[PDB]
């Protein structure tokens, strides 16, 4: 019945004013990509940076089990597009946000499904 | 002069043909630094330029390509080089990486421990090594051919590199091995490639292009390393980040290079010709299985 809440700990550490996790691996890319959130290859558009996924995963970086029951990682082995405005904290960004399952954009950072 | 717009500089053929004596390496642009794009790590930049240069060679690029990357960890606990390799390689390429120290990676499989503990059933299409020990920078001691992980790398190439495969092995003034240079002559072509972002360093990547599994050319590796240092000593390379800003042609083209299994008796001049042109890989195409030896010890008394 006891499990560590790494997600909540990082959120609280951030709120208290701690420095975001560093050394997320930022890719060189054209920045003319699709802008989708998580992709097999960097897809940053003009307003995003692309990072190696593993290095942006709280669970990967902290050496802890993934919340998946299979323990599978959403990010490892792929690339995550982060809004340039949020690129100072890619782990925080991927933790706090969710990907639209229809268009693949970040909800609230590219997803327009809920506007037509 | 247009060199500053290339990803790096490869050692010119005429320097490979000399018979120089080994000297100390004294780089004019030592301590100079290229201006990296905002927020880009040295190792991302360095690997990007390595891959950009490899894009100019006749690499075999089969379906279900197999790439193994040694020395892939960082004192940061992440694997920037692996992330560039995975970006560069066609989607689906099998990528294994390894390092002495723990790190989190985008590779499909990661093995932690000395490289000598790494074993694989299968053969590989490309081998990348960034293995290095900074303790070799000791300028107070003679600069002899080094063993250690270089002995592993030489055997790994001779035993587990597919015919037609390629390698890029990091060396420096003091981190080098004579047999590895000698093994360069077992490829259709070879060079020592220096990235423009790290040109103030005696680092280079020894690239063997399209493995033939037999000497095409007899190379004395003590002489060839002296030749490399001579080149570096007399050809200052201007630090440059330029090539990093144009990524439009970065991806390695999926050539679908053919893979066949063959026995040593079937490798004729026609096969060898295809191998040398990057149009054939010879290896089994079975499942890829790897392992790390673990030493078992009970320290209770
Ligand atoms: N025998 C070996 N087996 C496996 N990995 C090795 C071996 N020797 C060196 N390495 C690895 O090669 C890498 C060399 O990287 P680098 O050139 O940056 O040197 P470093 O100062 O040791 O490492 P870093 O500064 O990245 O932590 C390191 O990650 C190191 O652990
Ligand atoms: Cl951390
Ligand atoms: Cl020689
Ligand atoms: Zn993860
Ligand atoms: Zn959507």
């Amino acid at each position: 019945a006891f499990a560590v809440d790494a997600a909540k700990a990082y959120k609280d550490y951030l709120a208290s004013g701690g420095q975001p996790i560093t050394n997320c691996v930022k890719m060189l890319c054209t920045h003319t990509g699709t802008g989708q959130a998580i992709t097999v290859t960097p897809e940053a558009n003009m307003d995003q940076e692309s990072f190696g996924g593993a290095s942006c995963c709280l669970y990967c970086r902290c050496h802890i089990d993934h919340p998946n029951p299979k323990g599978f990682c959403d990010l490892k082995g792929k690339y995550v597009q982060i809004p340039t405005t949020c690129a100072n904290d890619p782990v925080g960004f991927t933790l706090k946000n969710t990907v639209c399952t229809v268009c693949g954009m970040w909800k609230g950072y590219g997803c327009s499904c809920d506007q037509l | 002069s247009s060199q500053a717009w290339q990803p790096g500089v490869a050692m010119p053929n005429l320097y490979k043909m000399q018979r120089m004596l080994l000297e100390k390496c004294d780089l004019q642009n030592y301590g100079d630094s290229a201006t990296l794009p905002k927020g880009i790590m040295m190792n991302v930049a360095k690997y990007t330029q390595l891959c950009q240069y490899l894009n100019t060679l006749t690499l075999a690029v089969p379906y279900n390509m197999r790439v193994i990357h040694f020395g892939a960890g960082s004192d940061k606990g992440v694997a920037p080089g692996t992330a560039v390799l995975r970006q560069w390689l066609p989607t689906g390429t099998l990528l294994v990486d390894s390092d002495l120290n723990d790190f989190v990676s985008d590779a499909d499989s990661t093995l932690i421990g000395d490289c000598a503990t790494v074993h694989t059933a299968n053969k590989w299409d490309l081998i990348i090594s960034d293995m290095y020990d900074p303790k070799t920078k000791n300028v107070t001691k003679e600069n002899d051919s080094k063993e250690g992980f270089f002995t592993y790398i030489c055997g790994f190439i001779q035993q587990k590199l597919a015919l037609g495969g390629s390698v890029a092995i990091k060396i420096t003034e003091h981190s080098w091995n004579a047999d590895l240079y000698k093994l360069m002559g077992h490829f259709a072509w070879w060079t020592a490639f220096v990235t423009n972002v790290n040109a103030s360093s005696s680092e280079a990547f020894l690239i063997g292009c399209n493995y033939l599994g037999k000497p095409r050319e007899q190379i004395d590796g003590y002489v060839m390393h002296a030749n490399y240092i001579f080149w570096r000593n007399t050809n200052p390379i201007q630090l440059s980040s330029y090539s990093l800003f144009d990524m439009s042609k970065f991806p390695l083209k999926l050539r679908g290079t053919a893979v066949m299994s063959l026995k040593e008796g079937q490798i004729n001049d026609m096969i060898l010709s295809l191998l040398s042109k990057g149009r054939l890989i010879i290896r089994e195409n079975n499942r890829v299985v790897i392992s790390s030896d673990v030493l078992v010890n009970n320290e209770n008394l």
